[PDB]
RNA sequence: CCGCCGGGCAGCUUCCGGGAAACCAAAGUCUUUGGGUUCCGGGGGGAGUAUGGUUGCAAAGCUGAAACUUAAAGGAAUUGACGGAAGGGCACCACCAGGAGUGGAGCCUGCGGCUUAAUUUGACUCAACACGGGAAACCUCACCCGGCCCGGACACGGACAGGAUUGACAGAUUGAUAGCUCUUUCUCGAUUCCGUGGGUGGUGGUGCAUGGCCGUUCUUAGUUGGUGGAGCGAUUUGUCUGGUUAAUUCCGAUAACGAACGAGACUCUGGCAUGCUAACUAGUUACGCGACCCCCGAGCGGUCGGCGUCCCCCAACUUCUUAGAGGGACAAGUGGCGUUCAGCCACCCGAGAUUGAGCAAUAACAGGUCUGUGAUGCCCUUAGAUGUCCGGGGCUGCACGCGCGCUACACUGACUGGCUCAGCGUGUGCCUACCCUACGCCGGCAGGCGCGGGUAACCCGUUGAACCCCAUUCGUGAUGGGGAUCGGGGAUUGCAAUUAUUCCCCAUGAACGAGGAAUUCCCAGUAAGUGCGGGUCAUAAGCUUGCGUUGAUUAAGUCCCUGCCCUUUGUACACACCGCC
């Protein structure tokens, strides 16, 4: 038939990052939780919904996985 | 032929469907007697009420 | 194949058939395909007649090797007595009912009733 | 002439008896082994060679090895099968006698090739080539340039929580508002993820691993058994000289008699049925004509010819329409011809014995088909997946080659008025989003925009067609035929037409003035033309399959070519002459 050469750029299958994720939660002295950064406008993602700094991206993850913006 | 080849022979699949119809004037007995009797094989029966 | 299809063919005749046949096409203890055909009695092989008289039946069979075809094709002797066997005659076949009586030339005579 | 007899040349016939068999009064008398005696063979070639001897004037004659190689060579008969053998018979995929073409041009699309990343691909004489229903933008589609997606069943293992990552609204990007991925993180929450085995598909592979289905040898006449009879027995007759027949179909001769499958009979179909049963989902018919009715027309007026309607109907009926039961047509009569049988031929009455398909045996064939099949053997492949797709692309590409089509070449015709005759279908409202269309306006037209009937014999729809038919131009000019190739617009289908989608409107305006070598098609409502349906369809056909319509010429026989059947025969062929050598 042919036998596939492939231009030597074997594309990455990627991990979605490891991440413990939930350590960064400011417990100021007694039990109370609220940090500030950027926010999403969705309903299931109600006010707590939380954002970022990447090489750009930022995303919100709380209408289960329904609804990540474009920034 | 399934698939291509051989000298081109086709079949000529036919089904007929003759319609008879019979007008009448009766009550709701003579209709419900005459229709329910004389059924059985592959026969479809319609029953129009009146005129249209 | 052998002992089985006889067991069938034996049966279907003994049951009460005008005739019958069985075909077991397909590979049969060899890399090559054979085709086997054990036949018995009478069988018409053309006409409209065929359509309401023979009882054709194809069935595959999927085996630990590959695939054979069965074809059973029985001939119905409802020609003798369906009850009113459809048409009954194979159209070739005419049954002339015989003189039965036709006795006596004799001298004339008469009678009264 | 008629006999006999010896010894000669010969013949037929036979269960002597022989004989592998063919055959043989003798090849008889042979495992029941020997009457006398002469010669001579021991697988085939090498080889009747080498060498030796001898004879010969010599050709040569006579005598006459081996190494080596070799598995059969051979003989008799059997079926085959092929003869540039023979009789018989037959097919318009054969010819004759023709027409139509075809093969020439342009165009269409079928293949070949080249080219091309890609022009996936099956199909290779016939029985591959508008064929795979194969008219493809996207799907199709598999294939390439990419690129996404996972739909990894299942189990077996691994993962309780500082939540296994189920599933993520603005940007980097990317094609994509693909969290498919590079931080952020906010939820479903026992799913998840990672191994292992194992699948699961695959329009992957293999049709010489198969089922079915198909194609065909081949709508050709053939094939088979029971009993007899023949052969030790494979086998053979029955199963055939001849006449016949579309047809081992029949009769008869007849060691065969009577049977079975194919043919035939059958089914569907197609035509005669003022014969029947009927029919507002036919027609209706003609009425009765009761009318409207306008001079629609005739006619002063009575009266009439006539479309339309006013119908309805409680007319009447089946004249055509429809579809049920029926009948008939059956070489049935007569005259030839004929073995005076089987039939054939002519004529009568009348459809003269044949209107046309489907069904189609034994037995075949690496025919074709794995890409019609959730039929599938095995093989591959199996996540980066040949799993399924999105986007695009290709399947359409072009110096050449062939294959089926259409349109022409014109004036028995071209375009310009007009008249006017169907049939088989088909249609909505359908398995997942979708028709058939009547009648209003608008627009030239494509079309557009209005509105109406339609499980239909009602609505489309007296299906209002083309040829055809009739009314004017034209004048034999590559012209007004022809009508390709491009310029430009405008509609429509489609989310999208670039790769002119399809259509219209303009505009350009080609070769072809009858086709070189070949070769298929067929006999009666036949060829041809001619539209029209159906199928293919969102869009849509130059494709087929049906349907009428207009409708010819000519064969009505022969085997002259090609190819088929039987019989006899020959055959070193049995991968069957496309052989063997
Ligand atoms: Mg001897
Ligand atoms: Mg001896
Ligand atoms: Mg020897």
């Amino acid at each position: 038939k042919k036998s596939y050469t492939t231009p030597k750029k074997n594309k990455h299958k990627r991990k979605k990052v490891k991440l413990a994720v939930l350590k960064y939660y400011k417990v100021d002295e007694n039990g109370k939780i609220s940090r500030l950064r950027r926010e999403c406008p969705s309903d299931e993602c109600g006010a707590g919904v939380f954002m970022a700094s990447h090489f750009d991206r930022h995303y919100c993850g709380k209408c289960c996985l329904t609804y990540c913006f474009n920034k | 032929t399934p698939c291509g080849e051989g000298s081109k022979t086709w079949d000529r699949f036919q089904m007929r469907i003759p319609k008879r119809l019979i007008d009448l004037h009766s009550p709701s007995e003579i209709v419900k007697q005459i229709t329910s009797i004389s059924i059985e094989p592959g026969v479809e029966v319609e029953v129009t009420i009146a005129d249209a | 194949v052998r002992r089985a299809c006889y067991g069938v063919l034996r049966f279907i005749m003994e049951s009460g058939a005008k005739g019958c046949e069985v075909v077991v096409s397909g590979k049969l203890r060899g890399q090559r395909a054979k085709s086997m055909k054990f036949v018995d009695g009478l069988m018409i092989h053309s006409g409209d007649p065929v359509n309401y008289y023979v009882d054709t039946a194809v069935r595959h069979v999927l085996l630990r090797q590959g695939v054979l075809g069965i074809k059973v094709k029985i001939m119905l002797p409802w020609d003798p007595t369906g009850k009113i066997g459809p048409k009954k005659p194979l159209p070739d076949h005419v049954s002339i009912v015989e003189p039965k009586d036709e006795i006596l030339p004799t001298t004339p005579i008469s009678e009264q009733k």
